[PDB]
């Protein structure tokens, strides 16, 4: 087989430790299409021949998006509320203001101070989640419906586009930005970077949670105080302790 | 712990059989045996795994060859542990 | 090429509209039930799907559905057993005296009388006495706690609509193509690494940060409410530290390869644990972890994707040698297009794994206090060793159907299969020899034990007092794994279990396991055992050897796998077909089983099971084996007469069930003997009369009644044989294992 | 078309749940109605439904309200026995035959108009309850009755839409107040109290009031 | 549902609901009268 040749250097292209992880039966559908395609799908999940049911293209690259945006956000608020309590600006005490302890997991530490228990808030979310996601659902379904029915008027901005990752109407991208595709899809790269390096970063959160029982900004706080000391392998004895 | 001597069999045992497998030393993604196995036949790129390694030393490789050693490691330091050794 | 995930978007449309219509999945069942028989072939061929479609996808896909299906019964099975422990079970109770307090975890409504079957168990509780094993394995697992096994329950529930709800969609909306199926090596190295090895080392965690905290407390003696919840010792390193030291240091040792310093919790002593019978938890967890990285070492053989590894055909098509030709080649073939070779071959180890397991843990009792309650013990052993016979016969019955439909003499040319098919007349006759010579010198040595016993002449009988006949490989055997602990085991603290020899294992003054001696009534009936054994053997391979061809019958191919006969000439050509050699070698399986188990029971009830009176053990019966199982009237009388008063006087009380089915198995067994023995022309001719009598009433059926076909016949009286000696036996067994003991 | 139980999705069930119908929004997933006298049947049933659970939680509310104001007026919930332990001389059994005696008698009045739509409107009742059709195109009979009797007042005679309005504010009443008796039982089961008690207990305290504090929602809370 | 009713009406589905109902029918008459050994009026 042997890949390509003329379709290796499109990952060569984009530099670093890409083209060591592809392969040739990954270059047979990633052809540049797509932000964020740097060839790497060693398993061949994405390949549109037998595509069907969640296993296919457009549903893993949808996936994709919105798990890469939700960890975005879940990152975010991974390291607010704690650097915000080191720095004393919240009267939360950093050993409380740590993600896993909000409530999230009352096992790991609950917060009382809300101003409803966290099940209730659980069953308003799960009816708001519930419209929003099944909107979004059927919208993914059929590309052009969620703004012919009544909605309080809210609607006019649920046409969406082509691409259901990508509606930007007039709230999703209210402040039209990318107007020239070129910029659009370099955006749309800078976003799916971020949403990738932030997943990882929330699947290191959680491995750090249980890891050392603290925070990620007090795990980088005493890395930086002795790196040598303060590892994964030196962390290695008192891990749930 | 870094240094010691079980250290330094973990490191040979998983970087030797990481150089042998480059340099057509031991059997490769591309690089296999045929019926008798021990004969090494020239390497072929039926599997389409590239590389930046100027010989093809893929990544799969490396983790192939990376888990064998660390197999065989584990096993030498533990024969020698309970011989007395070590 | 290239293994990767293939499937059809939307197949089959969901609807019921061939809900409506049976046998639809044939066109044989179309145009109607002109007769019943169109009724018995609508179930005799629900699931023959070669006979439904000739595409092995279609044939795949509907398998791997049903398989599903399965799975679903299987989960909502499990979650109404932990439903029942839940809810109307004395697990609390029983766990405070497990020494005590007999099982139960199903209770009864009082309606007709039947509340006399909830049995006085204890801890203020009545229900019916259960044999199955559950409280044991939840006691190993952990759990000490009612909500847990409501938990469970639900959960496996929710498993069980997650199974249906796969094979809904695999079979609906994307059902896997063809060479998904074929993907054989992707398949193995899934199965041993993916599901057995990661499934043992699942369990290994569990045991580790669970079953080993919550066992030690029992062990060491709490009340189980006051033990602390699962989590809350998987939560710290803390409370196990204090009860495992060696959870101070975490896990740093394990990756610096220290590994010797978990060795309070990772053990290997072997033997029982002194206060419930059953093995060390901590050697289980070690036993667990080691298998679970050889098996996911074995999860890497197999070339998939990537060019590492070794593919099936090739190792199997180099395997050949001068006294066998080609070899295995074809063998990759008809095992990855004939999905039937790979159901007999799977049947085969699967029977012979349940057997397996059957002994191992009559031997070494894996969970706490299992040994201790005789009747979950001899319940299992038993439904283990009847499920695995049934597997094997199944396998025979898969292979003869592979020979009759799916082997193709063009590409199984000189191979395996081809020179056992061209010599297939030594091999059945040799092992005719073989079942003679056995049946010989097994059958005839009880006869004449009996002979001489009744001529007054015991010292001309074959017994230990007489004419000896000794296991001395056995015996040797025994003496080996009694020695082998600080010799050929030198990190073995005690032998694997108390049968090869030692001191007597005693929980709550009953014995929870004692070395077994072996002498001449132990010779017979293990050369009786493989006389049975052979005989079946001899059937099944006989059935599958001739199901193509034959001297008598040359074209039995033809006439298919599951046909009655070819005509009374030729002298008579009745049950020639290899389903009719599947009938008999169930009926030999059964006999062989039969004589297993009984040697079984008595055997334990004589020499192992039994109390403790600090100067001895006082057995069931009182050694009474090695001298009257030598003698078929001593199996009668000591064996079969003295041991059914249980069952027989049990009227009035809980056992009264028990005492009920051991006379309804009695009335299906003889009710068989009307099918076995009768054929179908004169139930046909009766039937035309009873048609008469319709007729006279304007009463007829449009809908024609038929007898039933003569391989309906014979499937029939088999079943009720089957059905009725093996629930004769298990309420003779449940009865006096749970009156006494 | 019409506004749909789930906006987009064109698998809405084939032409028998077309836009006909009043309350017609396309939900059926589970195919109950799927034939035509299978879903004339279901008309006739929701609209029942709606109207007597219209009826019953009008009275539950009512009784509910007085027995907040102080009136001998006991909860819905215990009222049989309240009334039984007040009326002593009236047997069980007896009220309960009276009860199905009578409300048999109509129900086989309506029952008969099912089988048959104009059968009802002649021999011993006049022409007003022959009934004016509606459901599945017919023009006689159904669970619209016209006539000066169970239109009385006559607001579905003259201007049609303000007949489908009306017929749509009935349809939507009565789906709410099934849902309305619905949550009633689990209100009642969940807490033990009124419905207006459970109102007003929200209401006074906005939290830790809701169906998590109960136990029984929640079995752990 | 048209189907869904035909295959509630094929012959195993109400031969097993009519011994369903006939065997619950007769286990509550045995539940509301039990030990009827005859027919006394
Ligand atoms: C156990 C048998 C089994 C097998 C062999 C398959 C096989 C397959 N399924 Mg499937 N499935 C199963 C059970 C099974 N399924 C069950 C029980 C459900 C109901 C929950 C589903 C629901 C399902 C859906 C909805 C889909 C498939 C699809 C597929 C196909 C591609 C999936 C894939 O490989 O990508 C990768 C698979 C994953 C990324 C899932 C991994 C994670 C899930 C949640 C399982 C994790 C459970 C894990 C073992 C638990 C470990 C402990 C953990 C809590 C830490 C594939 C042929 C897809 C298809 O349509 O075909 C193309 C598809 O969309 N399946
Ligand atoms: C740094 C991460 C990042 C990046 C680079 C992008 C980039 C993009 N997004 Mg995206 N998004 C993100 C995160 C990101 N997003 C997250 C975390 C979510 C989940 C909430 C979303 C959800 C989302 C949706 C639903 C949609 C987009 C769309 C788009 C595209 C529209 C152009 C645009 O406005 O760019 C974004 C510009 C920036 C990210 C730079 C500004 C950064 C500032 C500091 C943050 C602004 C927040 C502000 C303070 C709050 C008030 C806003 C305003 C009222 C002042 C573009 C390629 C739309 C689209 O696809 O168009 C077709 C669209 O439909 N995004
Ligand atoms: C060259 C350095 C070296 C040294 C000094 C040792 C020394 C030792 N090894 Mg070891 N080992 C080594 C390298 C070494 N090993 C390597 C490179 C590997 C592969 C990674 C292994 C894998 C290995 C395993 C799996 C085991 C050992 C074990 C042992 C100890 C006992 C060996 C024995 O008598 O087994 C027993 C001798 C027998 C004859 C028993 C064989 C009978 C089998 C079970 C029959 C089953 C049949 C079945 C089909 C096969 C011993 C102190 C054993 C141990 O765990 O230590 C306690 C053990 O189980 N080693
Ligand atoms: C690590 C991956 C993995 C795992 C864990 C399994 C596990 C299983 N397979 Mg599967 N299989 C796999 C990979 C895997 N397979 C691949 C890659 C292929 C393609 C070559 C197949 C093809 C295949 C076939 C054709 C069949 C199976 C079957 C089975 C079941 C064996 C019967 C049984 O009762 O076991 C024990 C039961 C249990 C352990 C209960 C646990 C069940 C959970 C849901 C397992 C979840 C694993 C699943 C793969 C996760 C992905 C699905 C996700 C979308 C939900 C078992 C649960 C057989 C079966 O029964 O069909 C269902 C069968 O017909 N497999
Ligand atoms: C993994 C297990 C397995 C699987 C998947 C199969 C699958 C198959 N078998 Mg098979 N078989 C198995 C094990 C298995 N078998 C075992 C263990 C045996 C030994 C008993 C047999 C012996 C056997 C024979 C002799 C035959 C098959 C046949 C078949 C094929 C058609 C089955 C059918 O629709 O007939 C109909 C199935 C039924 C009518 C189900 C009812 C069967 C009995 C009556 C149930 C037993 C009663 C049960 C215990 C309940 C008793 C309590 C009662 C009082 C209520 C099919 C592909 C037939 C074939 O032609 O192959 C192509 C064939 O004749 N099998
Ligand atoms: C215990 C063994 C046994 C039993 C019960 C029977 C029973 C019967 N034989 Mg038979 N017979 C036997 C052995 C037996 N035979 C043997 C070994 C032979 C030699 C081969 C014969 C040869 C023979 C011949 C040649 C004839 C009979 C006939 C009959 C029937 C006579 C009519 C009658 O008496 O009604 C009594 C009915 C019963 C005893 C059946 C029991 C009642 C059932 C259990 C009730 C059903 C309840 C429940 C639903 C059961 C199903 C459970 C399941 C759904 C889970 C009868 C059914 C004659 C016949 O056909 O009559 C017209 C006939 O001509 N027999
Ligand atoms: C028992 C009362 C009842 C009945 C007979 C009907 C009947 C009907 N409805 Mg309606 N509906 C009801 C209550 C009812 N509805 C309520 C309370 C609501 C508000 C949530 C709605 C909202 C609604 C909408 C939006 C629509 C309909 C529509 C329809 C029509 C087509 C659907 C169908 O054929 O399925 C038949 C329905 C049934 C056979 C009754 C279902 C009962 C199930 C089997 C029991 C389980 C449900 C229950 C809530 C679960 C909890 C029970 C228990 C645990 C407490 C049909 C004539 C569609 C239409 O076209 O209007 C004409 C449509 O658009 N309904
Ligand atoms: C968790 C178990 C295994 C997970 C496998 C499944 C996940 C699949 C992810 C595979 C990678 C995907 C492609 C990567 C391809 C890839 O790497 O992309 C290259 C990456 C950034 O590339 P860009 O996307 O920026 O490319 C644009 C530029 O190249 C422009 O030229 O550079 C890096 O190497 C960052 C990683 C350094 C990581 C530093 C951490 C150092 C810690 C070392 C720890 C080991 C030793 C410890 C001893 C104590
Ligand atoms: C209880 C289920 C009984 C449902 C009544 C019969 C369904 C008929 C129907 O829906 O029309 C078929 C209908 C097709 O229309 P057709 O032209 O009448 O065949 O299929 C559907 O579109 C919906 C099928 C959903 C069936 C639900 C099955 C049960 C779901 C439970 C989930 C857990
Ligand atoms: C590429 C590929 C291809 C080939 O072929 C194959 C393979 C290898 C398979 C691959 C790979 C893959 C991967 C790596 C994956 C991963 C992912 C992830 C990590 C995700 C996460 C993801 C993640 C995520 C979403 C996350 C999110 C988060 C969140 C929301 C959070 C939230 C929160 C917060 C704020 C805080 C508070 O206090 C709490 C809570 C509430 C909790
Ligand atoms: C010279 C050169 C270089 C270098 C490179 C390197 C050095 C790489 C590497 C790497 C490495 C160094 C790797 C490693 C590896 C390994 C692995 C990845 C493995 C594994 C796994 C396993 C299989 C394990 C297993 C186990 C467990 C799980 C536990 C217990 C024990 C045992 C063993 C069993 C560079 C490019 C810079 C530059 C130029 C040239």
């Amino acid at each position: 087989e042997g890949a390509d040749l003329a379709k290796v250097e499109r990952v060569a292209k984009v530099g670093g430790l890409y083209k060591n992880f592809t392969s040739g039966q990954a270059l047979s559908y990633l052809d540049g299409t797509l932000p964020g395609d740097f060839g790497f799908d060693p398993l061949g999940l994405c390949d549109p021949e037998g595509a069907g049911g969640f296993i296919t293209p457009e549903w893993l690259s949808y996936s994709e998006v919105i798990h890469c945006r939700w960890a975005m956000l879940g990152a975010a608020g991974f390291l607010a509320p704690e650097i915000l309590a080191t720095a004393g600006l919240i009267p939360a005490t950093p050993e409380e203001a740590v993600w896993f302890r909000s409530g999230v997991i009352p096992p790991a530490g609950q917060y009382g101070k809300y101003w409803m228990d966290p099940y209730s808030l659980f069953w308003i979310e799960a009816i708001l989640m519930n419209f929003a996601e099944l909107k979004r659902w059927q919208d993914f379904k059929e590309p052009g419906s969620q703004s012919k029915q009544y909605f309080l008027g809210l609607e006019a901005v649920f046409g969406g586009s082509g691409n259901p990752a990508y509606p930007g109407g007039q709230w999703f991208n209210m402040l039209n930005l990318g107007k020239t595709p070129e910029e659009m899809k370099k955006l749309q790269t800078n976003e799916i970077r971020n949403g990738r390096l932030a997943m990882i970063a929330c699947l290191g959160c959680a491995a750090q949670g249980v890891m050392t029982q603290k925070g990620p900004f007090a795990n980088l706080l005493e890395h930086l105080a002795d790196p040598v000391s303060n590892n994964l392998l030196g962390n290695l004895a008192t891990i749930l302790k | 712990y870094l240094g010691s001597t079980t250290n330094q069999i973990m490191v040979l045992s998983t970087f030797l059989p990481l150089v042998a497998g480059r340099f057509g030393l031991a059997p490769t993604s591309t690089r296999h045996t045929n019926q008798s196995g021990i004969k090494l036949l020239p390497a072929e790129k039926s599997a389409g795994l590239v590389s930046n390694d100027p010989a093809g030393f893929n990544a799969v490789d490396v983790l192939a060859l990376g888990a064998l050693g660390h197999i065989l490691g584990c096993g030498i330091v533990l024969g020698l542990k309970s011989t007395g050794n070590l | 090429k290239k293994v990767k995930i293939v499937v059809d978007r939307n197949p089959v449309a969901t609807n019921f509209e061939k809900w409506a219509k049976p046998g639809h999945f044939s066109r044989t069942l179309s145009k109607g039930p002109t007769t019943t028989t169109w009724i018995w072939n609508l179930h005799a061929d629900a699931h023959d799907f070669d006979t439904q479609t000739s595409d092995l996808e279609e044939i795949s896909r509907k398998v791997f559905s049903a398989h599903f299906g399965q799975l679903g019964i299987i989960f909502i099975w499990l979650s109404g057993m932990y439903f029942h422990g839940a809810r109307f079970s004395n697990y609390e109770a029983w766990l405070t005296d497990p020494t005590h307090i007999k099982p139960s975890a199903q209770v009864v409504w009082p309606i007709v009388g039947q509340e006399i079957l909830n049995a006085d168990v204890g801890g203020g509780f009545q229900g019916l006495q259960i044999t199955s094993g559950f409280f044991q394995l939840w006691r190993a697992a952990g759990i000490t706690s009612e909500l847990q096994l409501y938990t469970t329950a639900i959960g496996a529930l929710v498993m069980a609509a997650a199974m249906f709800f796969a094979g809904w969609f695999h079979y609906h909306k994307a059902a896997p193509k063809l060479e998904w199926f074929q993907n054989v090596e992707s398949m193995l190295n899934h199965h041993l690494g993916g599901l057995l090895g990661l499934g043992s080392l699942a369990w290994a965690g569990h045991q580790i940060h669970v079953s080993l905290p919550i066992n030690k407390l029992l062990d060491a003696g709490v009340d189980p409410k006051e033990i602390p919840l699962p989590h809350e010792f998987t939560l710290n390193p803390e409370l196990m530290a204090q009860l495992y030291p060696s959870f101070s240091k975490g896990l740093a040792p394990f990756f610096t390869l220290d590994w010797a310093q978990y060795s309070d919790f990772l053990t290997f002593q072997g033997g029982l644990n002194p206060v419930t019978g059953g093995l060390w938890l901590t050697d289980t967890v070690h036993h667990h972890l080691a298998i679970a990285v050889l098996f996911l070492i074995a999860g890497h053989q197999y070339r998939t994707n990537w060019g590492i590894g070794s593919s099936l055909k090739e190792i199997l098509e180099a395997h050949k040698g001068p006294f066998t030709g080609e070899g295995h080649k074809g063998l990759y073939e008809i095992l990855t297009t004939s999905w039937h070779a790979q159901l007999a071959i799977n049947l085969a180890l699967f029977g012979s794994l349940s057997i397996i397991v059957a002994h191992h843990m009559y031997a070494m009792p894996p969970y706490p206090y299992l040994a201790t309650d005789y009747g979950t013990q001899l319940s299992l052993f038993t439904h283990h060793m009847w499920i695995g016979g049934f597997c094997i016969v199944g396998a025979g019955a898969h292979a003869a159907i592979f020979m009759v439909r799916d082997y193709d003499p063009t590409n199984n040319y000189n191979n395996l299969l081809d020179r056992v098919l061209r010599h297939r007349d030594a091999i059945i006759s040799h092992l005719n020899w073989v079942c003679i010579f056995l049946g010989f010198h097994s059958f005839g040595l009880y006869i004449h034990n009996d002979t001489m016993s009744a001529l007054g002449r015991p010292q001309d009988m074959f017994s230990d007092t007489a004419i000896q006949l000794q296991p001395v490989f056995a015996q040797w055997v025994q003496n080996t794994h009694f020695l082998a602990p600080g010799f050929t085991a030198p990190n073995a603290l005690a032998s694997t279990s108390p049968s090869w020899g030692g001191d007597v294992v005693a929980v709550g003054g009953k014995v929870a396991m004692m070395p077994i001696s072996l002498g001449t009534a132990d010779f017979l009936v293990h050369h009786i055992h493989a006389f049975t054994i052979h005989v079946t053997v001899l059937i099944l391979l006989k059935g599958v050897l001739y199901a193509r061809s034959s001297r008598l019958i040359p074209d039995k191919a033809n006439l298919g796998f599951r046909f009655p006969c070819d005509g009374p000439g030729r002298g008579g050509t009745c049950q020639v077909s290899a389903w009719d050699h599947v009938f008999l070698g169930l009926f030999w399986m059964y006999n062989s089983i039969s004589i297993v188990i009984f040697h079984f029971s008595w055997k334990m009830q004589s020499d192992v099971w039994g109390t403790v009176s600090a100067n001895g053990v006082s057995h069931i019966t009182g050694g009474n084996f090695a001298q009257s199982a030598n003698t078929i009237n001593g199996w009668l009388r000591d064996f079969l007469w003295a041991q059914s008063s249980q069952v027989i006087q049990s009227y009035g009380s809980a056992l009264s069930a028990y005492g009920l089915i051991f006379l309804g198995a009695h009335f299906v067994w003889a009710f068989s003997l009307m099918f076995l023995f009768s054929g179908r022309g004169y139930w046909q001719e009766l039937i035309e009369s009873i048609v008469w009598a319709h007729n006279k009433l304007k009463v007829a059926p449009a809908i024609q009644p038929r007898a039933l076909s003569i391989t309906q016949g014979r499937a029939v009286g088999v079943a009720h044989y089957l059905l009725g000696g093996i629930a004769t036996t298990w309420s003779f067994f449940l009865a006096r294992i749970l009156a006494v003991g | 078309v019409r506004e749909l139980w789930f906006p987009g999705n064109k698998e809405v069930v084939p032409d028998y749940l077309d836009g006909s119908l009043v309350g017609d929004h396309g939900f059926d997933p589970l195919g109950l109605g799927s034939s035509p006298e299978q879903l004339s049947w279901n008309v006739h049933a929701e609209i029942f439904h709606g109207r007597l659970a219209m009826t019953g939680v009008a009275g539950i509310l009512l009784t509910s309200l007085l027995h907040k104001g102080g009136a001998d007026v006991p909860e819905w919930f215990e009222a049989g026995r309240v009334y039984l332990d007040r009326n002593p001389n009236v047997d069980f059994g007896a009220l309960l035959f009276s009860t199905i005696v009578m409300s048999g008698f109509v129900e086989f009045k309506r029952l008969n108009d099912i089988r048959n739509p104009g059968s009802q409107g002649s021999g011993i009742l006049p022409e007003d309850f022959k009934g004016v059709g509606g459901p599945q195109g017919r023009t006689v009979g159904g669970p619209y009755v016209g006539g000066r009797y169970f239109d009385p007042m006559g607001l579905c005679r003259g201007s049609p839409e303000q007949t489908l309005k009306y017929k749509w504010n009935e349809i939507r009443n009565g789906r709410l107040a099934m849902m309305a008796f619905l949550g009633f039982a689990a209100q009642y089961a969940a807490t033990g109290k009124g419905p207006i008690d459970n109102l007003v207990d929200h209401v006074a305290d906005p939290f830790h009031t809701t169906f998590v504090h109960n136990g029984v929602s929640v079995p752990f809370i | 549902m048209k189907d869904f009713t035909t295959y509630l009406s094929t012959a195993p589905v109400l031969t097993l609901l009519s011994v369903t109902v006939v065997a619950g029918l007769l286990i509550e008459i045995n539940r509301f009268f039990p030990d009827a050994l005859i027919a006394a009026f």
